[PDB]
């Protein structure tokens, strides 16, 4: 058994991490109440790395939820498998943190931290063998930005040796207005930039693009959305959650795909929004990339890629290779065989073959430019400045978080125009 | 003489068959010793700053009771 | 006695030891629970096949092999399989966390805990040995496992067993068949590392062993499992000798003689025939000249190189089954004639030939017809030396922007091992470069 705990963060944090346990419960056949009403054991052979096997044959989800309000708590339980978690392990504020970084971070969030380090502990020690963790949470506003990032400061302080893996939700200015969030995410980055070993960009102005242009929904809702987040996150987890050929965990993942300890920042893919070219042709598209980054911008560090279904792997080797072969320019040369693949029997719930698509690419920067640009214009203006030095924050420390965003895209640079003569 | 020379030869061929035995179990200390050394460094290192950023976080919460 | 003790490391090398035992148990009759009708000297024997295995006084027959893997997967599907109850618990060795991939965790963080008992599990094979000849260590070049931890054990057999053979069975990565992105990285350093505490070393090419697969056997995406049985095929080939009497049988130590010409020139190639499926076995009997020749073609070969573009050093020829010397002499005398074998010049050019006349077994439900006779060719050739080229390149690609390197410096290696390692092999490089040109 190799046990990841999971931690749901703040607003956005909560819902996207719900779906999550909502799908992988129906894929692994988890009712609920945690009980087994499933066909295969394939589902249950590597059960343990999500779920807590009690007696009376109950699976309770390894969950963590955590907020500054209790109003995204009460949901939880109220909708579907809200009673399959742990009551215990919800943890809560009263007060909120109300879009501010610094209230998640330094303050409120420091006064539900400790709260949350200990049941934290309790799930860790019970462990076999801990992976480490993933955080679902958003880089927007309040509770998962900072919080979140101050929870995993203080976890990686006690676990130096686990892996920290995030699922962070970047803003768009086309999905939320408050206007803070170019604040939020670059102060949150700062801090996923030096204390994550993976973290997973999904990208708000990527999800709405795809439902608004490829799902054609004139007004996608935080439900549209989070429908293609849980499509992502069932997926870059099969290979930890199914048997395979490759043994996966939270460390072999790290391991092979970051080649620079700063470089983690990958960019999902899902398809369909079918045949084995199709899927990969449409899988290596800049239209099913949960990341507003085009790779034709950039190039490819490393690349995995999961196929679900029941499908010719003979098929897929030679679908694999022509996309190599046909877009080598776009991988970088000094980095062999960097493009792995991996197929899964059973599909997710409704499709009866997917491909997911996880890629390290220097194109990301294109992500954390917009992010930066949104940023100056009010750090330029000095704008809502009072929101965090009221809070206890110095100027400095915009400038730093800004000046180290600014290097982490200097230096996908450095590798994007890397040769090897 | 030929004996003192036979018995010189697998005097040697002990002697290098002990040397052997040793460099190895001294190469096999010295790196496992020059190992926990590198990799314990690494995580103190690691520590040594995820405190001085909860010396920040006190420097930080102090300057908002400065507010009052 | 002449006893060989087997350790197996790693998915890979534990894996490969479940087709090499399973195969090995079919030569000689031996059934999952470990009896042997035919042996009639129960609990014990110096028989040939008890260099391989011991027998309890219940009359059980015990492999000398210990499997060790940093965790429990695949070892578990031992303790659980078809022969399970061949093996002592105390054989069967596991850890909790593997090496992910890593060298320093194989070697170092996670090895470091394990290591002593592993060691004292071998002692206790040892202590159970009238004649110990050696260890047969099996490993892939590639997992961090494979690559850090036998070479820790290498390093730790060398201190408590002196000069005492160790020969590897060594997995080179191949594209189609790789796990991590790193395999180059543990290729090198555990190459370097091991390569003093070796003997001989018969490296099995995963892309030599997935290209015979898909050609000779028809298989469309070959497994493990289709390779797997592929290679014990060649290591029983090769161990033959070891476990088997024979009039005309050969010592697989009498050909180390003649295959390790100086220290660290000890990697040969490895080429067998028959590879083919039952349908295309039928009706076509392949003759002591017809295998022999196929010895020859380098799409036989267990590593991709060009023996044609580079220079013998030693040629031996080990059968099995139906042979007699005289087919054999006349297929030799025809290959001169007709193929590209050129002999470095200070070296003889005879051929050394074995042959064992138990035939070759195959497991049931495989894709490799039985056959009525069987040879594997080890030679010692500088094209070998591709094979490292290859590797090296790799290796160089990535470690000039310090790819990776973070994952190793972290677990407590500096980026000095490094340079070190790829000198040991820029060295090994140039040392088959030098043994091949010509004498003053
Ligand atoms: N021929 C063959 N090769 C294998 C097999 N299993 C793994 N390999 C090769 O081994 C290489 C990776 O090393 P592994 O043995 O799988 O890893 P490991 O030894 O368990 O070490 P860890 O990284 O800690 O898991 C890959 O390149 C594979 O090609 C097998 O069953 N047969
Ligand atoms: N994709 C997606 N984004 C969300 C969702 N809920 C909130 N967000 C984003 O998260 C940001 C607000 O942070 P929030 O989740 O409210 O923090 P919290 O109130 O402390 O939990 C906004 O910019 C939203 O775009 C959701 O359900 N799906
Ligand atoms: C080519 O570079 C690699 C990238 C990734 C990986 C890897 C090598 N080798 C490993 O053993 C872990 N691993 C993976 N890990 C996880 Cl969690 N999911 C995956 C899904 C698909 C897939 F192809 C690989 C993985
Ligand atoms: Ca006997
Ligand atoms: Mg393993």
């Amino acid at each position: 058994m190799r046990e990841i705990v999971h931690i749901q963060a703040g607003q956005c944090g909560n819902q996207i991490g719900a779906k999550f346990w909502e799908v992988i419960s129906d894929e692994h056949g988890i009712d609920p109440t945690g009980s087994y009403h499933g066909d295969s054991d394939l589902q249950l052979e590597r059960i343990n790395v999500y779920y807590n096997e009690a007696t009376g044959n109950k699976y309770v989800p390894r969950a963590i939820l955590v907020d500054l309000e209790p109003g995204t708590m009460d949901s939880v339980r109220s909708g579907p498998f809200g009673q399959i978690f742990r009551p215990d392990n919800f943890v809560f504020g009263q007060s909120g943190a109300g879009n501010n970084w610094a209230k998640g971070h330094y303050t409120e969030g420091a006064e539900l931290v400790d709260s949350v380090l200990d049941v934290v502990r309790k799930e860790s020690e019970s462990c076999d063998c801990l992976q480490g963790f993933q955080l679902t949470h958003s880089l927007g506003g309040g509770t998962g930005s900072g919080m979140g990032t101050l929870l995993i400061s203080k976890i990686r302080e006690e676990y130096p040796d686990r892996i920290m893996n995030t699922f962070s939700v970047m803003p768009s200015p086309k999905v939320s207005d408050t206007v803070v969030e170019p604040y939020n995410a670059t102060l949150s980055v700062h801090q996923l930039v030096e204390n994550t070993d993976e973290t997973y960009c999904i990208d708000n102005e990527a999800l709405y693009d795809i439902c608004f242009r490829t799902l054609k929904l004139t007004t996608p809702t935080y439900g549209d959305l989070n429908h293609l987040v849980s499509a992502t996150m069932s997926g870059v987890t099969t290979c930890l959650r199914f048997p395979g050929q490759l043994n996966a965990d939270l460390r072999k993942l790290a391991v092979n795909m970051v080649p620079f300890p700063r470089l983690h920042f990958f960019m999902p893919g899902f398809a369909p929004l079918l045949t084995v070219p199709e899927l990969t042709q449409q899988m290596f598209d800049s239209k099913n990339m949960m990341a507003a980054c085009d790779p034709r911008h950039g190039r490819y560090l490393t690349v995995a890629a999961i196929f679900r279904g029941r499908m010719s792997m003979k098929e897929v080797d030679e679908q694999m290779l022509n996309v190599q072969n046909k877009n080598s320019s776009y991988f970088v040369e000094w980095i062999p065989n960097n493009v792995k693949t991996a197929v899964c029997d059973i599909p997710p719930r409704g499709l009866k073959m997917s491909a997911t698509f996880i890629g390290n690419s220097t194109a990301i920067q294109e992500l954390f430019k917009r992010i930066s640009e949104q940023f100056t214009a009010m750090f330029r203006r000095k704008a809502f400045l009072h929101w965090y030095t009221g809070e206890g924050m110095d100027e400095m420390e915009f400038t730093e978080a800004e000046s180290n965003m600014n290097d982490l895209v200097s230096e996908y640079q450095q590798y994007q125009d890397a040769t090897a003569d | 003489e030929k004996r003192e020379h036979e018995r010189e030869v697998i005097q040697k061929a002990i002697e290098e068959n002990n040397n052997f035995i040793k460099m190895a179990k001294e190469k096999l200390a010295q790196k496992m010793e020059s190992n926990k050394e590198n990799r314990e460094a690494h995580l103190a290192a690691m520590l040594e700053r995820l405190q001085e950023k909860d010396k920040h976080a006190e420097e930080v919460r102090k300057n908002k009771e400065l507010k009052e | 006695m002449r006893e060989c003790i087997s350790i197996h490391v790693g998915q890979a090398g534990v894996q490969i030891g479940n087709a090499c035992w399973e195969l090995y148990c079919l030569e000689h009759g031996i059934q999952p629970d470990g009896q042997m009708p035919s042996d009639k000297t129960i609990g014990g024997g110096d028989d040939s096949f008890n260099t391989f295995f011991s027998e309890t006084g219940a009359g059980k027959h015990v492999p000398r092999a210990v499997f060790v893997d940093l965790e429990p997967t695949v070892i578990d599907e031992v303790r659980t399989g078809t022969y399970r109850q061949l093996f002592h618990p105390e054989q069967l060795i596991t850890g909790k966390e593997d090496a992910a991939n890593n060298y320093a965790r194989g070697h170092y963080t996670i090895g470091k805990e394990i290591i002593d008992l592993v060691l004292d599990r071998i002692r206790k094979l040892a202590d159970q040995c009238t004649g110990l000849q050696g260890f047969l260590v099996f490993h892939s070049f590639g997992g961090g496992t494979g690559s850090g931890f036998t070479s820790l054990l290498m390093e730790r057999l060398s201190v408590d067993y002196g000069k005492k053979s160790k020969l590897e069975f060594s997995i080179y990565p191949a594209p189609q068949v790789s796990t991590a992105v790193v395999e180059p990285y543990n290729s090198i350093l555990t190459t370097h590392t091991t390569l003093e505490h070796s003997d001989c070393a018969f490296m099995v090419d995963n892309e030599a062993i997935y290209d015979i697969c898909r050609r000779n056997l028809d298989i469309e995406r070959p497994t493990y499992t289709n390779l797997n049985r592929l290679i014990s095929q060649i290591v029983s080939s090769i161990t033959a000798s070891l476990r088997f009497d024979g009039a005309l049988n050969v010592d697989l130590t009498e050909f180390q003689t003649n295959l390790v010409p100086y220290p660290r020139i000890h990697f040969p190639l490895a080429t067998y025939a028959p590879v083919i499926s039952a349908e295309k076995a039928y009706h076509e009997q392949l003759s002591v000249a017809e295998i022999t020749n196929a010895c020859f073609e380098p799409a036989n070969q267990m590593v991709k190189c060009d023996p044609r573009h580079g220079k013998y050093m030693a040629c031996c020829l080990l059968y099995r089954g139906d042979v007699v010397p005289k087919d054999v002499n006349a297929a030799i005398a025809t290959i001169k004639t007709k193929r590209s074998i050129q002999f470095v010049d200070w070296c003889p050019t005879g051929f050394k030939v074995g042959i064992n006349y138990q035939p070759p077994t195959v497991v049931p439900g495989g894709d490799l017809a039985k056959v009525q006779r069987a040879v594997c060719m080890l030679s010692n050739t500088t094209a070998i030396a591709e094979a490292w080229a290859r590797l090296d390149h790799k290796f160089d690609l990535m470690y000039a922007k310090r790819a990776f390197v973070h994952w190793y410096v972290g677990e407590g290696m500096e980026e000095g091992e490094f340079s070190e390692a790829r000198e040991d092999m820029a060295a090994l490089e140039k040392d088959y470069e030098e043994v091949g040109v010509d004498s003053v």
